[PDB]
RNA sequence: GAGAACAGAAAUCUCCAGUAGAACAAAAGGAAAAGCCCCCUUGAUUUUGAUUUUCAGUGUGAAUACAAACCAUGAAAGU
RNA sequence: GGUUGCGGCCAUAUCUACCAGAAAGCACCGUUUCCCGUCCGAUCAACUGUAGUUAAGCUGGUAGAGCCUGACGAGUAGUGUAGGGGCAUACGCGAAACUCAGGUGCUGCAAUCU
């Protein structure tokens, strides 16, 4: 066990001796200050003293005739995010706060013995955190009670290892494609499979994509889009399971597909090409994207978390009609989408050749901004929930955050010491959770960018891990074939 | 060679607070020339070097095509 | 190679820091990154050597773990 | 009144003491197993005397406990034989009481020479409800001087049922 | 409810003990036992040294570390602590120092000659026949192996094996005993 | 067999001392009242604290053997032996043990107007928990018997000597007092012991940085009278003051690296 | 005579089976040495009929309790079956820490910290240490309900002696009341008579294997959504109360009737 | 003490108590254990912050001093 | 005022022989599918609150042994302190036994009681 090197007397001399004190109850310095909204809002100057914090948020209350809390900011070289005021005309700036906090995730819990299998993947439910499915080698997947820890009934039914597995937004139905050539459907306490698997696919399913709910109309049921090895989605409906169109655009295996709220399902492929597929055009391509010196590994895009949560914000309180409900998802989506005032879903996508690119596929072709400071492939690239910061993990064992729409660098993490691999983020944006192939888990305070905890006690290969809806727990899953749920 | 609970057992471990530390005192640390190093101490330069020099040097065009093709 | 700690048939070659095929020596594992339990990473394990440096010029060891 | 004073037997207890050490040990504990059921117990000498030639550790009896309602039917056969009848005395100031005889293979048990001539001695225990004060863990009380059995509440007891005896007068 | 707190005097804080020294001057009018103000007073002062202790006391620096539970010796990354200075006040001992060590004759010798102190290397010792490490000493080690055999080809050479290593303890005490007069 | 060696241990001198042991010893004359304080002062003193099993007929400035006995048997640093006279009301001795010797003897006494901890208002308080303290007046500092009395108590209650403390940990303090100040060569007036329990007032007028400082009494309040002292020797005084002794141009650079300085 | 004189009976609290100090003292004597962290001693005991569940921390002044609870308590969220099963004691523990979590007010002096989670420690009581038994499934529902006591799934029902593993289905099935439910069954289709003397209230109220989870399901959810702990009416104020009390208890004779009887000799 | 087939003054079997003549190695003013019973079990482990000593003065090659991990054990505090 | 969980000094709290205890609460009890340990489902582990209770536990009251407290001894015994002289006075700390009188428990938080 290394040994930091012991203060010297020089050390102890200074630590002995007071300092200052921060009553700092006199004379508060004035200085001008101005207001101006972070993303386009340009402004209510004043000349205030030293002043709390909090008296400075609740000014701007009353300009606006809110009442809301908003974040706050300044100087957007100086980076500066009566404490912060005693530095030197400071520049002020605000945006939202989203009360709702999400508790860091300290505290572990004890390991369930289910199935002896290396875990795959895992998502939360939508609806309610309390349930929880994992995928793992074994061709049956279970559901979980978060509450109690315990599994549920057992998805039987697959004869192959269930690559991928998800709720649906609305968490009606969730599909767990397998390995072989099939997705099949299981609601919340059905026990078994719900009528005949989705087969008839070549190779096997790589990730799944479900209707957003914003978009399903009432009482239809959303419709569930598939990709797979085969270099082809197929479109399912999730009532008569029959498919309307399949695209075969991609010449090489399709690594991922999101249904944007816009009805484009952008997809990427290994052929190094991007095809901007919609359902509204009869399963046709719009435009396509070739700017990646090696394949697309990844794909996301700012609004795809309110597509996952289906209207079922982080109170848990479930609609009463599917209109409402499609209204609320609507809503939402708006606001998370007009972000900038206009509707713009920001998209970004993975490159294993050490970069990023930004893309916006409802405008022109020409990329955004090439995002480009890692030193191996980066595994997995996920928008912000805010929208205003990206991160993205990759083998050498570094985690970077960029800026949300302008693309500059904002920091990178190191506290992993091997290859990272997908990592989950927080209800409100604060906190994001990371897993690596080191038997660790690391959760980053974004708010600074510096390691908040660490969570071991894995055995080994965490290949994946996911954060709640409401942010009451946050689970996990690796090689180990043990379940693993971390809280607060 | 005797069997025990020797090697094969852990002897180096580092501490995961202080690598932070050791980070940010190689960023921190600078010397001149009327200062002399007597003893380098023995640590993992690797985690702490590899700073945020991003270039990412080009890509790997060879695993998507070979030569032959 | 961080040290010698075991050198068997008059370890005084230990003390030498010979190679000496057979000896047990420390090599810096902090490129494999692998971590104990209770989350503190580990950076170093003693390995033995495998192959004969004398009659190569090579040396090869095998992580004991 | 007698509202819950009603006697009760706790447990019956059986042992063979042996004058030495190895096959009679053996054959002691076949007895007990084949007369209670129970799986034998080691009952070891406390102290080395040399008068009797027992060492210390000799594991001269066998200590088992006959509890259950096989107690009943245990002490009804032994009482049998013994002419339905008990000293006045063998009973304790608590009132608990027993006995013994030869052959015990009398009373039923094969005359098989596998276990051949082996004896027993018997030791009743008689208690009231609540016993479980003095034998709980938690809020460990005391015994009530009335509810403490007598050696005449005993006597009477297993006069009323066996149609037993004094034997002495 | 206003937290400001001044006095003429500097104070003296030592922030190593969580104690304080306020050599300010002693209103001895109130002060008196038959006062009625006086309990007052004593907590108004009292309250005031602890306001200006504390803000003194929060000004140091404080750890945080990012591991969790862990074992029982761990620590909770969650739980922010205040690290104290080094004492400054000099506390009087119990106990003398136990500097004093023994001057026994091994010693010497060893810094005379050129012997170096032995490595400690380990129990295993080698032993032959028995395919086995048999070790030295620590458990059925070779010292017994001699009285265990059953062939002493060469009166009862077994028990002589043993009274001459208990005549060898023997000795050793004795010389703990001569050394322990050092 | 090793339990009896562990004990023998923590019998020897230590480089690093624990917390000083406290063995409370009931003299002929344990007044109701005097145990009463006797147990109020173990309050605070637990879990490192030991009572006699009953009375005793000891008197330290007339028999200073026996409590040298006592603390090599109970391998106690310090000693209190409570013991009224006629004379001498409500007297409590105070005595330190340097070596298992005999280091320093003082004579306290409380007040009539003493009140109990049961007397003032309930409130929480956790055993083991260091307290804080604060001395009032120049003579604690600047005289000798306030000086000594100041350690004492200090040595009493400063608990174990840890460089990191849990903010939490701040439960009560200890208020040091004197009944005014003198002048050169009068009386010393009565030391006034209190203990006043913390409470977190909202730093509203403080801001966010410090919360408004609250206390509620709950005592024992104590006035301590100055009665027969004795003091060690210059020898015993520089003996307790000992160090373990646990470089120039030598200096020990943030990572562990030797540097130094050429000049 | 002499040993009355030259003895000492033990504390008052250990003289009967209800504290062992032995425990207070390890739960106490903490060095500490490390930092002045506090302390919250649980405390959990099984009487007849009721289960006990309190957080307490150590303190000479009486050790003031910060949040209870009790078993007949479970009624108010509709429970009233098998008060003492496992079961049972599962619903007290998680209600238990659900009420202290809520009232401590986490979530629906540490001045500039941040939020800091409680801690815990379980309490040994009297009973023997044996794997599945209530106490420990007191625990195991009192972490479910928001506590991080440290804790090993070594005593929790399903364990394997044989290998250090563990059956959830079986711990699943045991906080919904499986070997209940499974007796239960067990039960009617064996002898009546036990099934009509035990388990009455059970055959009354017609619940079965699966309506009995239900229920406990319902309850859970009921003591998360309002652990407001709303008491009893509390009529028969206490002076009443105790006026009436005095009416049987018998008080201490007047002394100058004794020292008349006395004389009377 | 009442007693318990051989068994009695020392073999066995049950009710009360040694203020604890058990062993708490023990010398001493003196425990739901420190005495007995069932499970585990290394330890002569690792780096190096005060002391020495070479023989390629060798970042310690090492015991002593101590630091912080590792382990046992338990449900946990804990040692 | 009763009972219960945690408790504060740990005999005013205990021990000996008797009597009372409704309501509410401990305790007693009835049972063994399973986790679980013993030869024994008696302790222990689990289920029921139903069948069976104040017979026991526990809390109280009566008359015996001790315990504890205040004052009487009492500034009394002892002790070195200074020279009339080869012990008394002068002069600080300061007992115990004995005598007189008093009682044989109180105490906070939470839950539940007529």
């Amino acid at each position: 066990s290394t040994l930091i090197p012991p203060p010297s007397k020089k050390q102890k001399k200074e630590a002995q001796l007071p300092r200052e004190v921060a009553i700092i109850p006199k004379d508060l310095p004035n200085v001008s200050i101005k207001f101006q909204a972070l993303d386009t809002g340009d402004n209510a100057l004043r000349v205030p003293g030293a002043i709390s914090e909090k008296q400075l948020e609740e000014l701007l209350n009353q300009l606006n005739g809110t009442s809301v809390p908003y974040t706050f900011s300044c100087t957007i070289k100086a980076s500066d995010p009566y404490s912060s005021l005693i530095k030197p005309q400071i520049t002020l700036l605000y945006t939202p706060r989203a009360v709702f906090k999400v508790k860091p995730v300290t505290r572990s819990s004890s390991a369930i013995a289910g199935h002896g299998s290396t875990i795959l993947c895992s998502a939360f439910a939508p609806h309610t955190s309390s349930r929880m499915v994992t995928g793992a080698g074994d061709n049956t997947a279970r559901i979980w009670d978060c509450d109690t820890q315990t599994p549920m009934h057992t998805l039987k039914g697959h004869y192959n290892w269930v690559l991928c597995v998800s709720w649906s937004p609305d968490g009606e139905v969730i599909a767990t494609g397998s390995m072989d050539n099939t997705i099949r459907l299981w609601d919340p306490k059905s026990g078994q499979c719900l009528g005949d698997a989705l087969r008839g696919h070549s190779k096997w399913i790589t990730s799944l994509s479900w209707e957003p709910i914003h978009l399903v109309k009432p009482g239809s049921k959303p419709r569930l889009a598939s990709s797979s090895k085969d270099g082809t989605i197929k479109i399912w409906d999730t009532v008569s399971r029959v498919c309307q169109y399949t695209m075969s655009g991609h010449t090489n295996s399709v690594s991922c597909v999101k249904w944007g709220g816009q009805g484009l399902l952008y997809s990427g492929s290994h052929d190094r090409t991007v095809r901007v597929w919609d359902i509204n055009s009869q399963g046709r391509c719009i435009n396509i994207l070739k700017s990646h010196a090696h394949w697309v590994n990844h794909l996301s895009l700012s609004t795809d978390y309110a597509l996952r949560i289906g209207a079922f914000d982080h109170t848990g309180k479930k609609p009463s009609t599917p209109e409402e409900a499609q209204k609320k998802a609507l809503e939402n989506y708006e606001k998370i989408c007009k972000k900038n005032g206009n509707s713009e879903e920001m998209m970004v996508t993975a490159s294993d050749d050490y970069t990023m690119f930004l893309w916006n596929p409802l405008k022109s072709t020409k990329p955004i901004a090439r995002m480009t400071g890692h030193q191996k492939l980066v595994n997995h690239v996920a928008f912000s929930p805010d929208g205003r910061y990206i991160v993205s993990a990759s083998f050498d064992n570094s985690i970077k955050l960029w800026d949300g729409r302008d693309g500059k660098f904002i920091s990178t993490f190191r506290g992993h010491v091997a290859s990272v691999y997908q990592v989950a983020w927080s209800s409100d944006c604060r906190l994001l959770v990371s897993c690596s192939k080191d038997t660790t888990l690391k959760v980053w305070d974004v708010r600074t960018r510096k390691l908040s905890v660490d969570l071991p006690g894995h055995k080994d290969e965490v290949y994946t891990v996911d954060w709640s809806v409401d942010g009451k727990r946050v689970c996990s899953g690796g090689k180990d074939k043990m379940v693993r749920l971390w809280t607060h | 060679v005797q069997p025990d609970r020797r090697w094969f057992g852990n002897t180096r471990v580092i501490s995961q607070d202080a690598l932070q530390h050791f980070r940010s005192a190689l960023g921190e640390t600078q010397k001149d020339t009327y200062q002399v190093l007597l003893r380098r101490n023995k640590l993992p330069m690797s985690l702490l070097e590899e700073k945020d020099a991003d270039e990412s040097p080009k890509a790997r065009i060879l695993d998507t095509e070979s030569y032959a093709d | 190679i961080l040290a010698v700690k075991k050198n068997p048939q008059s370890p005084m070659y230990t003390q030498l820091g010979v190679l000496t095929k057979g000896t047990i020596i420390e090599v810096n594992v902090s490129e494999l990154g692998m971590v104990t339990a209770g989350g503190k990473v580990v950076w170093g394990k003693y390995a033995q050597v495998t192959n004969e440096p004398d009659r190569d010029g090579c040396v090869n060891a095998v992580l004991l773990v | 009144q007698n509202p819950m004073r009603d006697l009760k037997i706790e447990k019956l207890v059986l042992n063979i003491s042996v004058g030495e050490s190895g096959d009679r040990l053996t054959r002691a504990s076949k007895v007990l197993e084949q007369l209670s059921g129970q799986t034998p117990v080691q009952s070891k000498a406390r102290y080395t005397v040399r008068t009797f030639g027992i060492r210390r550790n000799e594991k001269i009896a066998v200590h088992v406990t006959v509890r259950g309602p096989k107690a009943e039917e245990i002490l009804e056969r032994g009482l049998k034989v013994k002419e339905y009848q008990l000293r006045d005395r063998n009973f304790s100031a608590t009132g608990n009481f027993g006995f013994g005889i030869d052959e015990h293979i009398d009373l039923g048990i094969k005359y098989d020479p596998s276990i051949g001539i082996f004896g027993m001695d018997f030791y009743v225990v008689m208690n009231r409800p609540g016993a479980r004060v003095t034998r709980r863990k938690r809020c460990k009380g005391t015994v009530g001087n009335s509810h403490k059995t007598t050696k005449e509440d005993t006597v009477s007891w297993f006069k009323q049922k066996y149609d037993a005896d004094v034997l002495d007068k | 409810l206003p937290v400001t707190v001044e006095k003429p005097i500097p104070v003296v804080y030592d922030l190593g003990n969580l104690a304080a020294f306020d050599s300010n001057v002693l209103d001895k009018n109130d002060l008196d036992s038959s006062n009625a103000r006086r309990e007052e007073k004593i907590k108004s002062l009292t309250r005031d040294n602890v306001q200006l202790l504390i803000n003194q006391l929060l000004s140091l620096p404080m750890k945080t570390t990012t591991e969790s539970v862990g074992g029982t010796g761990g620590q909770s990354s969650v739980m922010t602590l205040l690290q104290l200075p080094d004492p400054t006040t000099d506390l009087p001992r119990e106990k003398p120092l136990p500097k004093a060590k023994a001057m026994t004759k091994w010693e010497k010798f060893a810094a005379k000659k050129g012997i170096k102190p032995k490595e400690r290397a380990g129990k295993m010792i080698y032993d032959e026949a028995s395919g086995e490490w048999v070790p030295k000493w620590g458990y059925k080690g070779a010292n017994k192996k001699l009285d265990d055999q059953w062939l002493v080809e060469v009166i009862d050479p077994r028990t002589l094996n043993r009274a001459e290593r208990k005549r060898l303890v023997k000795k050793n005490e004795k010389q703990q005993r001569r050394n322990m007069k050092n | 067999n090793a339990r009896a060696k562990r004990a023998l241990v923590k019998r020897e001198a230590k480089l690093v001392e624990n917390v000083k042991q406290a063995l409370f010893i009931p003299g002929q004359s344990c007044n109701k009242n005097l145990h009463d304080i006797m147990v109020d002062l173990s309050a605070l003193k637990k879990p490192d604290m030991k009572r006699f099993n009953r009375k005793n007929d000891i008197h330290p400035f007339e028999d200073m053997s026996p409590l040298e006995f006592f603390s090599e048997k109970n391998d106690c640093s310090l000693m209190v032996l409570m013991t009224s006279s006629k004379k001498r009301k409500n007297n409590m001795t105070f005595i330190r043990t340097f070596g298992y010797k005999i280091y320093d003897m003082i004579e306290l006494m409380v007040a009539d107007n003493f009140k109990l901890l049961s007397d003032f208002k309930k409130l929480t308080f956790t055993v083991g928990l260091k307290p804080m303290f604060t001395f009032q007046g120049a003579a604690f500092d600047t005289h000798p018997v306030y000086k000594q009395i100041k350690s004492l108590f200090l040595d009493f209650f400063r608990g174990e000597s840890t460089d990191l403390q849990d903010v939490a940990g701040l439960q009560h303090v200890i208020s040091m007092t004197i009944q005014g100040d003198f002048q050169d060569g009068e009386p010393l007036p009565n030391v006034l012991f209190r203990v006043y329990k913390l409470k977190s007032y909202k730093s509203d007028q403080g801001g966010k940085r410090l919360p408004r400082i609250e206390l509620v009494e709950i005592g024992p309040r104590l006035d301590f009278k100055i009665g027969r002292i004795h003091t060690p020797s210059p020898d015993m005084v520089t003996e307790a003051h000992k160090k373990p002794k646990q470089k120039k141009n030598v200096e020990l650079d943030i990572m562990g690296d030797k540097l130094g300085r050429i000049h | 005579s002499a040993y009355s004189s030259r003895f000492q009976t033990p504390f008052r609290r250990r003289r009967e089976g209800k504290t062992d100090y032995y425990q207070r003292k390890r739960l106490v004597t903490q060095h500490k040495a490390k930092y002045n962290t506090p302390k919250y001693r649980l405390v959990v005991r099984f009487t007849n009929k009721d289960i006990i569940c309190q957080i307490i921390s150590s303190t000479i002044t009486g050790d003031v309790v910060l949040a209870a609870a009790y078993s007949h308590e479970l009624p108010r969220y509709g429970i009233t079956h098998g008060l003492t099963n496992w079961a049972a004691a599962y619903a007290t523990g998680l209600l238990i820490a659900r009420r202290t979590l809520q009232k401590l007010g986490l979530d629906e002096e540490a001045v500039e910290d941040g939020p800091r989670p409680f801690k815990v420690f379980l309490d040994i009581g009297l009973q023997r240490t044996t794997t599945g038994a209530r106490v420990f499934g007191a625990l195991k529902g009192a972490s479910d309900g928001g506590l991080y006591v440290p804790h090993s799934e070594n005593r929790f029902p399903g364990w394997d002696f044989e290998t250090e593993e563990i059956d959830p289905e079986l711990l699943r099935s045991y906080i919904f009341g499986g070997h209940v439910s499974q007796y239960m069954e067990e039960l009617a289709d064996d002898d009546e008579e036990r099934f009509s003397e035990l388990f009455k209230g059970y055959l009354a109220d017609d619940i079965d294997a699966d309506s009995l989870e239900d229920i406990y399901t319902s309850a859970h959810e009921a003591i998360r959504a309002d652990p407001a702990f709303k008491p009893t009416e509390k009529k028969f104020t206490k002076e009443q109360y105790a006026a009436e009390s005095k009416k049987y208890r018998q008080t201490k004779l007047s002394k100058e009737e004794r020292a008349a009887r006395v004389a009377a000799k």
